[PDB]
RNA sequence: AGAGGUGAAAUUCUUGGAUUUAUUGAAGACUAACUACUGCGAAAGCAUUUGCCAAGGACGUUUUCAUUAAUCAAGAACGUAGGGAUCGGGUGGUGUUUUUUUA
């Protein structure tokens, strides 16, 4: 009888956004990044920084009352590297193990379908 | 209420070894009507017709994490601890010598961690399981992530001295 | 299996 | 009506398979004239009525 | 950093929970809950949310993991006492299913028809059909002749624009839930090619007639506002 | 994890407990030794404070639990518990029989700021909420009724009435003192020009004086005992 | 339209007239725009002059925001506000020429401008007789929707102060001419404030009024039934927004602490009844409970209180027609069914829920040939059946609803028609075998159907659903259509049209019936009175004994005809207005030069010029082949059937002429005797006529507790 | 309360809310996965659907004409044998996918 947010993890390079929004996707709850859990401008995309970012996101998410998450992982996509970075599976795994049910894992990287390079 | 707990086939045979010394410290004491589904590799603990379900659940959850029976009875007693798992992720260069820096030699650096911060840790080839006090888990995880991020063993021994004094001395 | 013989051929 | 339409299907498929086998087995005429036939047609009445409708 | 940062906004005590109810084409009509704002003056937060999409998975609508893919989209368009009675807004496969389906040494047929239904909903509904290696086939490829492609695309566009233009949105959703027009395409195009798995992969809406709260209530069920015991 | 601190020099944790869910409500009784913990799950545990142990389980509740209240003066007999939820319900509980008494389903938003009192048994209770009902109920031992609700313009956060008999209403940076058997706020404080609001009322010296905490982390003293006789 | 230039201030529909029409045409001559842009040139003749006039009156408000200004001594413009009355300023006179009629009369005339503009600007069909040559002013409940008659026995001008609760003041006698004038303006303002968003338009009209008084007499010296003022009793004619008739709570403003003037006047106007309530949203709002009854629409109860609270305290209200036919409606055995409305559809939704669980349990199983789609086609699934469907109600012959079901296009099928319908029976045997195997809480049986001729071996599967309903199942295939077409092709040439009639019955029963029920079930939620007007029409038609020839879809089409084309009138916001609009139309309607084209579309996908001309052309050659309607009487053509001969076939000429004659007799009775209880009882008399034959039949049991009414 | 960007840095923007999130709208560009030792074009080059305009190849042919051919100045328009597969067409075989009086 749980209640679901969606995760909207952005596992870019050089950073890692995680903000669990509401089920519609409109009212965002507790944005943290991977750059406000360590401060050196180098390790701000590390798996450890991403996973502890995910830890305190799960803290504020349980504060609100959302107990389970549809997770949507997003790479930088488009005309760029198109693979999820280092912090994505780390943040997903941390959100899994920190007392938060996970359903419907999904990759929402934006495929180009012939974007511009020429 | 009931609870199932999955078990893997690498703690299954020692669970059959210690099977005679868990439910006699459980069912007469912390009742929890018990089955063991070998058909799907789970352990079933259902309620009593005559909140101990959480205690029995994380009892055998610490066992399938792979801690000693002394630690599992130390989880029955002292109901304030915490189990914790984290895997490294930070292939050879960043796996083999990293877990070598964790273990030191013969588990002596792991032993320094454990005796410094009063926790109990175990580890597989990749994962790390730490149980004990909460601030101790925080501090031990901090020292371990320091030395897998890359620090001299003498410098994390100095950090170990400071944290052992802080968490074995009052206030 | 009278109804199966009636529902052969499909 | 189970056994009724059971018997009805059991005679219908019999005369149907008989008709189709009679169609595309071999048709020579009184003289030598092999009849053109379809790959999966079923009745001389069928090819007769379609050669009527293509008058 | 250098600015002044408006220290406290405490934005969850002023936040309110609604819950959403799908139409009766599915069966597990309750789906989840949603934050809005305090329903107050100058904003009317009861009606500030009344166009929001939601993106559920059809396995979580139907209680059967067989169609684990095919995440569909509902649209809140009304309020009825904290219950957002929603309606259909789209359909889409997950990316997992189409990437797992696309593999080389076979070719794929695309189709997409924009079409108005019997209501004023215009859609464009898509279609992917792959080319099957026949049983007993020994050669490597099984590609399409590229003039069988056009006949396949013609008849697949024809029969799905016959499924729409006719069969209003309730019937359309009830006929693309249990995968039946894929089987229709298969049974009408197993003549030209064998055609392993055919799917629809996308239904996009483009225009809607009007709100029509009578029919919007008839999609779910009947229930009306009434009194409450005041005692003042 | 909950920790109790013997408030003397030895502020060592006399007992810590590990609770099921993270908690945002503790209520103590009018004396000491009785403490009630409520999680973000509907699990209301009652704990002894002399030697720290769970003493009452109280598992069967609906949603995430908002504010709750004890009952019992020094050497009383009833020793009851309020246990008001977020979805609207309030299930009143007693520990002397390890049992429920009544279940109340009249709110819509998070039930916060509730309290019980009697006058000769009567045992009527007030129960506010994030909505604007104030919601007194008669609340006998075995039977049940409900009185007026008095309907403020506010966002009631943690307001407890039962003064000498006037009733408090706080939570929009506004302190209302609504009257018995009527709706007339006669004590209405100066609402500041900002919007940061009251989270907590605090009785000082048995409801004589009053602290109001504020969302910019300030606290104010009110003197409700003088202002009950005094006139804004 | 009934707009002569007498007065609507005195309580009569009118006030606007021909020289006012002249004045606005010549005022729009020299401009009309805000920049005095020329609205009307005499380059175009009367037709486009009239169209521009109606366009300007429909798109330029006069009452509440903006009105025309002109001065005879000289441009003409559009000034910005409104005087809460019909207005146009002529500055060379300083006069307000449109102050002979009132606010509601201008409101309904601007609506008539918009409505005739809507039916005039279209390039689709020609409706000049629909727009001019039918005097809609002949009947009250035909141009209006429902009527109340306030009888006020005030006694005397001095007996006023204890016989009526209205004002009596210098300030009202200075702005109102007399007693009927102040009660008229007070009653239209309290009806406007009482209903508001509950009706389309109100018109007040005191009948018994006359502008006639003799030479020898100083005044109208006339005992007008309990008073001596020039009116007998008060016509309160209502046309309603039909989506909020039976909504049982009207809403005032919410609750601030400072009780402002709007909540104040709400509590004054509503007295002890209305209060502030909570809702499921949690709003604290001012409102009042309206206890809905079946026979009584709550519009009569709210106007009863708004009459007996403010203008009088012992006057009474006459409206008996609605309750007079609402017990001619059949009342189903439902919980608090007397308190349920007639606009409630909970029975149809209950069987739809039962049908949907049946739908899931027939999709979740395995056939040798899977289901392509099932589609209910039932009269209950299109809101038409005469029992409002209660569970277990066997005694209604249309208890068994019919659902078509079709499997996928397997080319494995039997060839000849008896063999294929026997294979369909084989599939039904398999589906009921697995149904009794798995879910035995449903039960079933088989029944032969002979509603199609000459196929001897066609059965339907009937099921009894433990929620308490009964469904027929008929299997459709992709093969039966081409089988009937090639049977047509190879039949003997003097046997063609009978097999064509068999195929027409097949098309009406299986194929076009699906799009029929789809279209009108989709449109019934936009035309909300459709299910009550068709149910009362069908019970009227069975009391006058026609359903043994006519088909129910044809009766449904004849009743949708006044809805999807209601011009020149309104859509009917009440059951009486719908039913007498039906009978007025079909009494008007001919056959020889008259088809019946309708497009079942939403208000404001339609039928264009080409399809319209094709329908009319096949009608034209159809009944020049058919001379006078020897065997083809009606012609009902929709978008879903441009042939038109699908439902009209089979009915005999005495039955069709009897229907048209009964319609003409009914409109004769309506224009002669007026509406009354014995009028409605005579409208539902059998008209048994003793035409050669009467049998009286009684089965050995009574069956209304078993039919559920 | 950070976010592009960096090898770090620097720099860039961010409390006038950025990055991220949701709903749309506009713009032109481009036709990813399918895509291969496969196809077409004289070469350079050539991948969305549909329609139209013409062209070209190969194959088929018991159709016709009868050396009409070949190669480049000059000029013109464009920038060694054998074997296994596979593509396009044709012929024959006879099993399965296919179907049956609509073409």
């Amino acid at each position: 009888s749980q209640v679901f947010g969606v995760a909207r993890i952005y596992a870019s390079f050089n950073d890692t956004f995680v903000h669990v929004t509401d089920l519609s996707g409109k009212e965002t709850i507790a944005r943290v990044t991977g750059g406000m859990k360590v401060k050196a401008d180098r390790d701000e995309s590390s798996p450890y920084a991403a996973m502890l970012a995910a830890q305190d996101v799960a803290a504020k998410c349980k504060e609100v009352g959302i107990t389970a998450v549809h997770v949507k992982i997003r790479a930088t996509g488009g005309t760029r590297t198109k693979t999820p970075g280092p912090g994505g599976q780390a943040a997903l795994r941390a959100l899994a193990r920190s007392g938060l049910r996970i359903g419907r894992i999904e990759d929402v990287t934006p495929v180009p379908s012939d974007s511009t390079r020429k | 209420e009931s609870r199932k707990i999955m078990v893997p086939p690498h703690r299954m045979t020692p669970l059959r070894n210690s099977w005679t010394k868990i439910y006699p410290p459980l069912v007469e004491h912390l009742k929890l009507q018990v089955r063991m589904n070998l058909k799907t590799k789970s352990v079933e603990l259902r309620t009593n017709p005559k909140g101990a379900l959480q205690k029995g659940a994380d009892f055998i959850k610490a066992f399938t994490l792979g801690f000693d029976l002394d630690d599992s009875i130390a989880l029955l007693r002292l109901d304030d601890l915490y189990i914790e798992t984290f895997e490294v992720k930070d292939t050879g260069d960043h796996l083999s010598r990293a877990i070598g820096r964790i273990a030191g030699k013969d588990g002596k650096t792991k032993f320094a961690i454990e005796n410094a911060t009063r926790t109990r840790i175990v580890l597989a080839d990749s994962k790390i399981h730490i149980l004990g006090g909460f601030t101790h888990i925080r501090m031990a995880r901090e020292s371990v992530v320091s030395l897998i991020l890359g620090s001299p063993p003498g410098k994390v021994y100095g950090n170990l001295r400071t944290v052992a004094s802080r968490l074995k001395e009052r206030y | 299996d009278v109804i199966e013989e009636a529902l052969s051929r499909f | 009506l189970k056994e009724d339409i059971h018997t009805h299907m059991a005679i219908f498929e019999q005369r149907e398979a008989q008709a189709q086998e009679d169609v595309q087995s071999s048709i020579v005429d009184e003289d030598g004239f092999t009849l053109v036939v379809g790959k999966n047609t079923k009745s001389l009445n069928s090819i007769r009525k379609k050669i009527l409708n293509k008058n | 950093k250098k600015g002044q940062k408006k220290r406290v906004v405490d934005p969850f005590t002023r936040k309110e929970w609604f819950d959403i109810k799908a139409p009766s084409t599915f069966e597990n009509r309750n789906v989840g809950k949603t934050l809005v704002n305090k329903s107050t003056g100058l904003k009317s937060a009861s009606d500030a949310l009344k166009g929001r999409v939601v993106e559920v998975c059809l396995a979580d609508l139907q209680g059967s993991e067989d169609h684990s893919f095919r995440k569909i989209k509902l649209r809140v368009d009304e309020v009825q006492g904290k219950n957002l009675l929603t309606n259909f807004h789209g359909m889409d496969f997950t990316t997992d299913k189409l990437r797992s389906m696309v593999r080389k040494w076979q070719t794929l047929i695309e189709a997409n028809v924009t079409v108005k239904t019997s209501d004023d909903y215009v859609l464009r509904i898509f279609a992917i059909a792959f080319t099957r290696k026949q049983a007993n086939q020994v050669k490597r490829h099984s590609y399409a002749q590229s003039s069988h492609i056009r006949a396949i695309r013609k008849v697949i566009s024809e029969i799905l624009t016959k499924e729409v233009q006719g069969s209003t949105l309730a019937q359309l959703t009830s006929k693309l839930i249990p995968e039946v027009i894929n089987k229709e395409i298969e049974n009408a195009t197993k003549d030209i090619f064998p055609l392993q798995n055919i799917h629809v992969r996308k239904v996009k809406l483009l225009k809607q007639p009007k709100f029509d709260v009578g029919a919007l209530m008839a999609l779910h069920g009947e229930g009306s506002g009434e009194e409450k015991g005041k005692k003042v | 994890q909950l920790l109790k601190i013997f408030h003397l020099k030895t502020g060592k944790v006399v007992r810590s407990m590990k609770i099921s869910s993270p908690s945002y409500i503790l209520d103590a009784d009018s004396t000491s030794t009785l403490l009630a913990v409520g999680g973000t799950d509907g699990s209301i545990i009652v704990v002894d404070i002399e030697n720290g142990y769970i003493t009452h389980s109280f598992k069967g509740h609906g949603g995430t639990i908002s504010s709750l209240k004890f009952y019992g003066q020094l050497n009383s007999k009833i020793w009851l518990l309020a246990s008001g939820d977020t979805n609207g319900m309030v299930k009143v509980w007693d520990l002397v029989k390890r049992k429920c008494l009544h279940t109340l389903q009249e709110h819509t938003s998070a039930v916060r700021g509730l309290d019980i009192i009697e006058v000769p048994p009567s045992l009527n209770l007030l129960s506010g909420g994030r909505d604007d009902i104030i919601n007194l109920w008669d609340f006998n031992m075995k039977k049940k009724c409900k009185l007026l609700k008095t309907l403020p313009v506010n966002q009631q956060v943690e307001s407890c009435g039962f003064l000498k008999i006037i009733y408090t209403a706080g939570g929009d940076a506004i302190f209302q003192l609504i009257d018995s058997e009527s709706g007339s706020v006669l004590k209405r404080t100066n609402k500041p020009i900002e919007e940061l609001f009251i989270i907590g009322v605090l009785p000082i010296l048995s409801n004589s004086q009053m602290f109001l905490v504020l969302s910019d982390q300030t606290l104010q003293l009110i003197n409700v005992e003088e202002d009950l006789k005094n006139t804004i | 339209r009934g707009f002569s230039s007498n007065m609507s201030h005195s309580g009569s529909l009118g006030g606007f007239g021909t020289f006012e029409f002249t004045i606005l045409m010549a005022a729009l001559l020299n401009g009309g725009g805000i920049n005095s842009n020329k609205i009307l040139l005499h380059g175009f003749s009367s037709y486009q002059l009239f169209k521009g006039v109606i366009k300007y009156l429909a798109t330029m408000d006069l009452c509440h925001d903006g009105h025309l200004q002109f001065h005879s001594n000289p441009a003409s413009k559009y000034i910005d506000e409104g005087f809460q009355t019909p207005t146009l300023f002529d500055k060379s006179t300083k006069v307000n020429i449109l102050t002979k009629m009132t606010v509601s009369s201008y409101q309904i005339l601007k609506e008539y401008a918009g409505e005739t503009l809507r039916m005039l600007n279209n390039v689709v069909q020609d409706q000049f007789s629909n727009i001019f040559l039918t005097n809609i002013s002949r009947f009250d409940n035909l141009k209006y929707d429902l009527c109340y008659d306030v009888q006020l026995p005030l006694g005397k001008y001095n007996n006023l102060e204890t016989s009526l609760a209205a004002t009596f003041g210098s300030m009202e006698r200075v702005k109102f001419i007399t007693l009927e004038n102040f009660l008229a303006h007070k009653i239209t303002n309290v009806a406007r404030y009482a209903l508001g968003d509950r009706i389309k338009y109100i018109q007040i009209e005191m009948v018994g009024q006359k502008s006639d008084f003799p030479i020898t007499k100083r005044k109208v010296y006339s005992n007008t039934g309990g008073n001596h003022f020039n009116f007998d009793f008060v016509r309160v004619k209502l046309i309603v927004n039909p989506s909020e008739c039976d909504k049982l709570v009207t809403k005032g403003p919410a609750h601030s602490e400072t009780m402002s003037t709007e909540a104040a006047v709400f509590k004054n106007f509503w007295g002890i009844k209305s209060s502030l309530r909570r809702f499921k949203d949690g709003s604290i709002t001012h409102c009042c409970v309206w206890s809905t009854s079946s026979s009584e629409p709550i519009i009569s109860s709210i106007v009863n209180f708004a009459l007996q609270k403010h203008v009088s305290k012992k006057a009474q209200i006459s409206n008996e027609t609605i309750k007079k036919f609402h017990n001619f409606l059949p009342l189903p055995n439902l919980p608090s069914s007397a308190k349920t409305s007639v606009l409630n559809l909970s029975s149809f939704f209950n069987l739809k829920k039962s049908f949907d669980d049946l739908y899931k349990i027939i999709f979740q199983m395995k056939l040798p040939l899977s289901v392509k789609s099932i589609l209910p086609v039932g009269s209950a699934f299109r809101y038409t059946s005469l029992c409002q469907p209660v569970p277990f109600a066997y005694s209604d012959p249309d208890f068994f609803q019919d659902v078509i079901l079709e499997f996928e296009t397997s080319p494995k099928w039997p060839d000849e028609i008896t063999s294929l319908e026997k294979a369909k029976t084989a599939f039904l045997l398999k589906i009921q075998e697995e149904l009794s195997a798995n879910s035995s809480t449903y039960r079933s049986f088989f029944s032969r159907d002979e509603s199609i001729p000459y196929n001897l071996e066609i059965v339907t599967l009937n099921i009894l659903t433990p929620e308490g309903y009964g469904f027929k199942f008929r299997v459709l295939t992709e093969r039966d259509e081409i089988l009937y077409l090639r049977a047509i092709a190879n039949a003997r040439n003097e046997l063609k049209p009978e097999l064509e009639a068999t195929f027409l019955k097949f098309t009406a029963k299986y194929l076009a019936s699906v799009r029929h029920t789809r279209t009108l079930e989709n449109i019934s939620h936009s035309y909300q009175f459709y299910s009550p007007v068709v149910r009362l029409f069908k019970r009227w038609l069975d009391t006058h004994l026609l359903l043994g020839h006519i088909t129910d879809e044809l009766a449904e089409l004849i009743a949708i005809k006044p809805f999807v084309d209601p011009a020149p009138y309104f859509i009917p916001g009440s059951l009486e207005n719908g039913f007498l609009k039906v009978l007025k139309f079909i009494s008007q309607w001919n056959w020889k030069d008259d088809p019946l084209i309708l497009d079942l579309v939403k208000p404001e996908e339609r039928l264009t010029l080409a399809q319209y001309k094709g329908i009319q052309m096949n009608f034209t050659n159809l009944r020049n082949s058919d001379p006078n309607g020897t065997h083809l009487q009606f012609f009902v053509a929709s978008k879903n059937d441009p042939s038109g001969i699908l439902y009209s076939s089979g009915i005999p000429l005495p039955i069709a002429t009897r229907l048209t004659a009964l319609a003409k007799v009914a409109v004769n009775l309506l224009q002669t005797h007026g509406l009354n209880q014995q009028t409605i009882n005579l409208l539902f008399t059998p008209g048994l006529k003793d035409y050669d034959f009467v049998v009286d039949l009684r089965t050995p049991i009574g069956l209304k507790s078993s039919c559920g009414i």
